[PDB]
C-alpha cells in the first residue's frame, strides 16, 4: 500500500501509555472522510527540527471511519513531541522517556 | 510564522512558451516525506482557484500544462505551453504550519501581436442632463499593449480637470486591454460649447486616434 | 455537487459588527475543515482560521484573534464569521472554502464587507447612444455607495463584447461604466438592456438603449 495520507482529522481515543518494552502506545480515531488511508505519523524533537524516533507499528492504515487504530512506536529518550494528522488540528503530544 | 516569498511579482510570456513562477519559504513545509504547499490561480472577480497540491499533484480538471516541482524551502509552478486563458494572478500557499500563510502573488501577462483600440465616443444622456449633470464617455477597446493616453478637448481647448479613467484586466480570450474614459461636467458648461473630442495615442500609431461630435 | 453559499455585500459603520454566512451543500458538513480567507482591495490573501463542524474545534491566526469569532449549525449546515470593532483594515471581500483534502478545493464567491460612516446610495443609470459595421453602446452606473454593482446585458444573453469597467471613486461615489459591441445588424433592430444592481440599496434598474 499504495494509499495516499489521511487529509481529515484524528481524535485521541487512548492517551499515550508506555509498556514494558520502553516503547509508547496511542489508539487514534479518524473523523474525516479518506475512507482507507495512511495516517500521518512523525516523533520530533521540541524544536520541530529532527525526525527521531522509529514506527513500531508497520504503515498504520484507517481501515474503518468510526474504529480506533493502535499506533505503536519507539521513541527518543528524553522528550519528544508524536505528531499525528495533517495541519489544522494535527496532534502534538508531548512525551518524557526515562 | 513561514513567509512566502514570489518572484517575480509580474511577467509577461507569449502565447505558447513557458511560465515559470518561483516560490520560496522562509523554513522547510515538508512533513511526513510530503511538501505542504500549493498553487493557486485566481482571474478577476473570482475566487481563487486550487491548481496543485502538495507541491506537485495537478488537481482534476486542471490541464497538465500546469506542474509542480520542489521540496523543503524552493518551489515552482510552470505553465508549459503559456494560453490565453492564462492570463491571472498566482498565489502559492503554506499549511505546514498553523498560521497557513500565502505569497503576495504574481500576476501573468499574455503577450500577443500589437492591437490599435477601437474608439467610440458617446453624449451625456437625455436622462443626465435632465438632472443638471453632464458626463461625455469614451471606450478604447481592445488594445495591445496595456499603455495609451487619453486627451479631451472642448471646442479645440485640451481639458484635464474632471476626466476620470478606468482599465479593464487582460482579455482571456484575445489578450487585449479595454480603457474608458469619462469626463463629468457641469450641465451649464456643457451647453455652452459645441466640440467635444477623445484623442487616443497608443504605440500602433504616431496620429493620434481622434473622436468626435458636436452638440448640435 | 459541493457548493459554497455566502450571504451577500455589506456596510458597517466604524467600531460597529458584521456576522457573514457561509452554507455548505453538497457533502458531510462535519467531515472536513472550512476556512475563512481575507482579501483586502487589490490586495494579496489571508488566512484568518477554520472551523471543524463536527465538534466546533478551531484554529485560528493570531492576528484575527480578538476580531474573528467563527462558529457552524450542524442542522442547517452553515458556517459564520463575526467581525468585531470595525476598523477601514477590516474593508475587504471574505471568502469561506473547504479545506477538501490537502488544501482548499471549493470556495464560495466571497462577500464584500464596506468599514464606512458613508451613506448607502443607489447609482442613477444613463444609456450611451451613439450620435457603422460594429455598433458599440454604453451604460454609465453613476454616484453609487458602496460597491458592488452588477451589470448585465439583455438579462446575461449578451456576453461576448462586454466590457464593464472598474468603478472609479469620487466625492465618496463611485461611477463604473459597460460597453456592448454588437453587429449594425442587430441594432435598433433587435433590443439591448442593461441590467444594473445594486444591492446595497435594493436597485434593480433595466435601461433600454434607444437610438439618438
Ligand atoms: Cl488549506
Amino acid at each position: 500500500m499504495s494509499y495516499s495520507m489521511c487529509t481529515g482529522k484524528f481524535k485521541v481515543v487512548k492517551e499515550i501509555a508506555e509498556t514494558q518494552h520502553g516503547t509508547i502506545v496511542i489508539r487514534v480515531q479518524y473523523e474525516g472522510d479518506g475512507s482507507p488511508c495512511k495516517i500521518p505519523f512523525e516523533i520530533m524533537d521540541l524544536e520541530k527540527r529532527h525526525v527521531l524516533g522509529r514506527l513500531i507499528t508497520v504503515n498504520p492504515i484507517v481501515t474503518e471511519k468510526d474504529s480506533p487504530v493502535n499506533i505503536e512506536a519507539e521513541p527518543p529518550f528524553g522528550d519528544s513531541y508524536i505528531i499525528i494528522g495533517v495541519e489544522p488540528g494535527q496532534l502534538k503530544l508531548n512525551w518524557f522517556k526515562k | 510564522n513561514i513567509v512566502m516569498t514570489q518572484s517575480p511579482t509580474s511577467l509577461a510570456v507569449s502565447l505558447g512558451q513557458r511560465a515559470t513562477i518561483s516560490c520560496r519559504a522562509s523554513e522547510s513545509v515538508d512533513s511526513f516525506g510530503k511538501s505542504f504547499m500549493h498553487f493557486y490561480q485566481q482571474k478577476p472577480g473570482q475566487p481563487p482557484k486550487l491548481l496543485i497540491h502538495l507541491a506537485s499533484n495537478l488537481e482534476s480538471g486542471v490541464p497538465a500544462r500546469f506542474t509542480g516541482r520542489g521540496s523543503r524551502t524552493d518551489f515552482t509552478l510552470t505553465i508549459d505551453p503559456v494560453e490565453a486563458d492564462d492570463a491571472a494572478t498566482y498565489y502559492c500557499q503554506q499549511n505546514n504550519e498553523v498560521p497557513f500563510t500565502f505569497g503576495s502573488g504574481t500576476k501573468l501577462e499574455v503577450k500577443r501581436a500589437d492591437a490599435a483600440p477601437t474608439v467610440s465616443i458617446f453624449p451625456p444622456s437625455s436622462e443626465q442632463l435632465t438632472s443638471g449633470g453632464a458626463s461625455v464617455v469614451c471606450f478604447l477597446n481592445n488594445f495591445y499593449p496595456k499603455d495609451i493616453n487619453v486627451k479631451w478637448k472642448i471646442d479645440g481647448s485640451e481639458r484635464q480637470n474632471g476626466v476620470l479613467n478606468s482599465w479593464t484586466d487582460q482579455d482571456s480570450k484575445d489578450s487585449t486591454y479595454s480603457m474608458s474614459s469619462t469626463l463629468t461636467l457641469t450641465k451649464d458648461e456643457y451647453e455652452r460649447h459645441n466640440s467635444y473630442t477623445c484623442e487616443a495615442t497608443h504605440k500602433t500609431s504616431t496620429s493620434p486616434i481622434v473622436k468626435s461630435f458636436n452638440r448640435n | 455537487q459541493v457548493q459554497l453559499q455566502q450571504s451577500g455585500a455589506e456596510v458597517a459603520r466604524p467600531g460597529a459588527s458584521v456576522k457573514l454566512s457561509c452554507k455548505a451543500s453538497g457533502y458531510t458538513f462535519t467531515s472536513y475543515w472550512l476556512q475563512w480567507v481575507k482579501q483586502r482591495p487589490g490586495q494579496g490573501l489571508e488566512w484568518i482560521g477554520a472551523i471543524w463542524p463536527g465538534d466546533d474545534d478551531t484554529r485560528y491566526a493570531q492576528k484575527f484573534q480578538g476580531k474573528a469569532t467563527m462558529t457552524a449549525d450542524k442542522s442547517s449546515s452553515t458556517a459564520y464569521i463575526q467581525l468585531s470593532n470595525l476598523a477601514s483594515e477590516d474593508s475587504a471581500v471574505y471568502y469561506c472554502a473547504r479545506k477538501g483534502g490537502f488544501a482548499m478545493d471549493y470556495w464560495g464567491q466571497g462577500t464584500s464587507v464596506t468599514v464606512s460612516s458613508a451613506k448607502t446610495t443607489p447609482p442613477s443609470v444613463y444609456p450611451l447612444a451613439p450620435g457603422n459595421s460594429m455598433v458599440t453602446l454604453g451604460c454609465l452606473v453613476k454616484g453609487y455607495f458602496p460597491e458592488p454593482v452588477t451589470v448585465t446585458w439583455n438579462s446575461g444573453s449578451l456576453s461576448s463584447g462586454v466590457h464593464t469597467f472598474p468603478a472609479v471613486l469620487q466625492s465618496d461615489l463611485y461611477t463604473l461604466s459597460s460597453s456592448v459591441t454588437v453587429p449594425s445588424s442587430t441594432w435598433p433592430s433587435e433590443t439591448v438592456t442593461c441590467n444594473v444592481a445594486h444591492p446595497a440599496s435594493s436597485t434593480k434598474v433595466d435601461k433600454k438603449i434607444e437610438p439618438r
